[PDB]
């Protein structure tokens, strides 16, 4: 069942590559929407190995965690319930298939060009079982002001 | 003298096969300085003799020559140039600075040589295609290395990897590893444009291939060139030029002693222990 | 975001003048690398760009290229090559035996370059003729740097000395200095014969003769970089070759560790303390 | 100027944690230097603040302190005692034979401490006894890191390995590697 | 330093040069001694070894922390380097 309310002020998020530019937007959209806590919880880069990746609160300086792996990212942080991914088109119907095997994510996200329309229309199969809803792919995302902010979506502060 | 008359048998401890200093002449690999320099080969025929003992062509000499020139230095804001500088504005020495610049070439910073040539003539050597390699590299969380760039792309090429390139199909007999190479380029940009193979990866390939296509060296020669670190030594001699032009151009500014800013550097020291 | 709009001020700590990583192209010192790759200057013209700043005629780059093939190894015994190969035998790095082995130049080993042109420079310009200076150096219980060979003296030459002053005599417009030293060689042979001019009197006199002879350099600047260890920079570059070549022999011959015997040791030690 | 009135953001690109050289007094990971001669600290209590950020007990800096101790030579016969000796007969500095030196210590030589710690562990780790640890690393062909001497085998031990074991005993709370190490 | 506190108040006795003047006392104050011999290892570096064995705990430290904390790779940036290449050379 999709619920009707997607992001609130304390919805918590994780995304799917290297992306500090959306991210730190990202921050900067909470800070201005006087959130008590950043939407971005962890990000997942299969290429590097598990480190902190150093980010602004406003004018304060926080660390948020970098995962190798999805699994990691999901066990520790349980009250993340979006999905943001950046992977490409050869890589954004995967990251979503292992993400729709987690229960903790309601929303995900998908900003890439050029999926086939195969795969995204198994995506969408998948997605309607699992009651998963899935901003669909080649957006920019959506914006919830006061509440959330998806990827790049209302460009810079 | 019982050395002289040969009375006693004492075995040493040594043994080196590069250099010949004793003698009415100096000898590199068995090869007269004077028969050295008439020879007229550069800096690439005594780098090939001090470090293969082998009489390589004039063309790996000049090729080799041309990767030191390459690699001679790539700005100060490198981890190496960095700490030259750091140890010349200190006013240490020309053999510290240089020491100091050297000792961070490593896996992270000038070891992408070594760790794409190695990477190459595996996959090579494997049998599986180029394609196989990438989804390979991608399927295992890493970086295929010496492919990508800053800026440089497809229709904007590196203008030093490019030299390279046209002088290794212009002399070069046979490059299969360079051609593989070339291959996982086209389809690496294919994902996206700055996917081009380096500098590093070029030079890696090329030197595997000059290695294992001149018939100075055979297949088990050229692997354990590689083995031990050959395009390390080529990157490390090629970037101490850089290194010592950094020193003497800190000792003709006249740089002070360097004092890193407290607003760049964010102590995060615990509550107390 | 600040900087790009110019709203903030913030000083430059660094200063370089060597290379430009930055842009669509390297530059070596004001020259781009396809430029640089144009003239067809090889590892002298490279190194003149990096350490001088300065567009080098391709008779003083050669020099330079052939001051780095003689310098390139000298054997094994010198204290460098031991430390690099002690170096290697442990089992360390490339880098490492390399840097251990630099570590042990500039004063006893490899220091006679720079100061063998610091002293011919000085003495010729004191104005004081060759023969005032063998007298002023015997006074004062000196020896002259540069003058003195081990075996080889007269009809049988350092024949790595020849090739050098050959091709300075061949190429170099004037070498006031070198004669100078030739002068000196003269009136020191007459002692007795090994005392003619080393291969590092030599390179130290030609390379001053180069820098303050050919029309890139000036006299302050010549005798700055002269001051600030350029022949130091030389001399190491040099000798790094060989050292990297003592390193992959030394990996090559697979040598275990080294551990010096006790009956060359001779412990001296207190009676109890 | 800009930074005073907290008007821009600039990332800062290091990060430390075991020393404060600003401030009115030197601090060694939250302990101020005052704070830390009042306490009686030694090297080992100063090495373990910089190194660990902990307030190690006095057993533990003490036993820093005799594993320093035991450490400090063995001799020139060693390569980077040659190394060492080498570079200061070239008249060269200290800190340049130091580091000629220093840049032997690796895999062969000096590198043992860490080998050993490291299989210990392993092998304490994985549970298996020592008997079949042994047998293992036989089958396998990698010495045992942390076994075996040239000259000194039985009753005249090494003689700074029983210093330093006769004070783990003494001192030491617990000790199950150690304990497992002396069965192997 | 009573005098340079007269000229300048900051102009106290620094910790290199007390543990210098204090290290040449012992050396040269204990019976241990000579003086000619307190003279030569002043000469020939000791408070160059006290100074290098010193900062090598926290050079130690510092490598330590770093590799604790996973730091990557360092590149200075570009804005803080001043760029006086020749035209052409
Ligand atoms: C010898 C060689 O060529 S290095 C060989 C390395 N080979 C490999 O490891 C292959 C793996 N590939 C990779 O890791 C990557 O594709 C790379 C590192 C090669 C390509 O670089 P990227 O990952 O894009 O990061 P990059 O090095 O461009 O740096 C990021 C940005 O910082 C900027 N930057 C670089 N140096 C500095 C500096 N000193 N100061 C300020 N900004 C800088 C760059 O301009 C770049 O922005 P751009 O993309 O708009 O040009
Ligand atoms: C080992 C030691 O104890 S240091 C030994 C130094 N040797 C000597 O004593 C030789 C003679 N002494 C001197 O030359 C001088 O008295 C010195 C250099 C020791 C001190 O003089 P100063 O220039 O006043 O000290 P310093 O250079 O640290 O001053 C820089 C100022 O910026 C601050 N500062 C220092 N380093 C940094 C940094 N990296 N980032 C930001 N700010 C800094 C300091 O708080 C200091 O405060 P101020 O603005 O009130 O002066
Ligand atoms: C800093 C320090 O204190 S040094 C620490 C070094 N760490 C090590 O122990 C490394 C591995 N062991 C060693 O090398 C020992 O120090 C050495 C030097 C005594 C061993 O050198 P050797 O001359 O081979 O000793 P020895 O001749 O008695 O060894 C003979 C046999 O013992 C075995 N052996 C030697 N060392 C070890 C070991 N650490 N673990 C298991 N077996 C060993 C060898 O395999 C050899 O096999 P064999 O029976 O087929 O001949
Ligand atoms: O290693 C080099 O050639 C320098 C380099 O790519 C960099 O880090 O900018
Ligand atoms: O001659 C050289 O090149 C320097 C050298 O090795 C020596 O003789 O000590
Ligand atoms: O230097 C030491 O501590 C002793 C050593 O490694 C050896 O066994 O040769």
């Amino acid at each position: 069942g999709k619920s009707t309310t997607l992001f609130s002020r304390h919805t918590k998020a994780i995304v799917w590559g290297m992306q500090t530019r959306a991210v730190q937007g990202m921050l900067d959209f909470d800070y201005v929407c006087s959130r008590d806590e950043p939407s971005v919880a962890a990000m997942v880069y299969p290429f590097t190995g598990d480190h902190k990746q150093k980010f602004y609160w406003g004018h304060k300086e926080i660390l948020i965690p970098v995962f190798k792996n999805m699994a990691d990212a999901m066990r520790k942080h349980p009250e993340v319930d979006v999905l943001i991914n950046f992977a490409s088109l050869r890589s954004a119907y995967d990251s979503t298939m292992e993400t729709m095997n987690y229960a903790q994510i309601r929303t995900i996200a998908i900003i890439a060009e050029g999926i086939p329309e195969a795969l995204t229309r198994k995506l969408i199969k998948k997605a309607d079982q699992k009651g998963v809803t899935i901003i669909g792919p080649a957006t920019v995302g959506g914006i919830k002001p006061g509440c959330f902010k998806i990827g790049n979506t209302g460009g810079m502060l | 003298w019982a050395r002289e008359l040969g009375l006693i048998r004492k075995p040493a401890s040594f043994m080196t096969s590069i250099c010949d200093e004793r003698g009415q002449e100096l000898i590199y690999a068995g090869m007269p300085i004077t028969e050295v320099f008439k020879e007229e080969m550069g800096i690439g025929g005594v780098l090939g003799l001090l470090w293969f003992q082998k009489r390589l062509p004039k063309y790996s000499c000049q090729f080799i020559e041309m990767c030191l020139m390459v690699t001679a230095d790539h700005g100060p804001a490198v981890s190496g140039a960095h700490n030259t500088i750091i140890c010349a504005r200190a006013g240490k020495d020309l053999v510290s600075s240089l020491t100091s610049g050297l000792l961070t070439i490593g896996d992270r910073f000038g070891g992408a040589l070594d760790a794409a040539a190695k990477m190459f003539s595996k996959a090579f050597d494997s049998g599986i295609i180029p394609m196989e390699f990438v989804n390979k590299m991608k399927k295992e969380g890493k970086l295929i290395m010496g492919i990508g760039h800053r800026v440089k792309s497809i229709n904007n090429p590196d203008m030093r990897v490019q030299i390279l390139k046209d002088y290794v199909r212009q002399h070069f007999p046979a490059t299969p590893l360079l051609d593989y190479a070339l291959e996982v380029e086209k389809i690496t940009t294919s994902k996206k444009p700055n996917l081009i193979l380096n500098v590093a990866g070029l030079i890696g390939v090329a030197f595997v291939d000059m290695l294992r296509n001149c018939g100075s060296f055979t297949r088990e020669e050229a692997d354990e060139y590689i083995d031990i670190g050959a395009l390390n030594g080529i990157f490390v001699l090629g970037r101490s030029m850089g290194f010592i032009g950094h020193y003497l151009d800190q000792k003709r500014l006249k740089q002070g002693l360097y004092r890193h800013p407290w607003d760049d550097i964010s102590y995060v020291l615990p509550e107390h222990m």
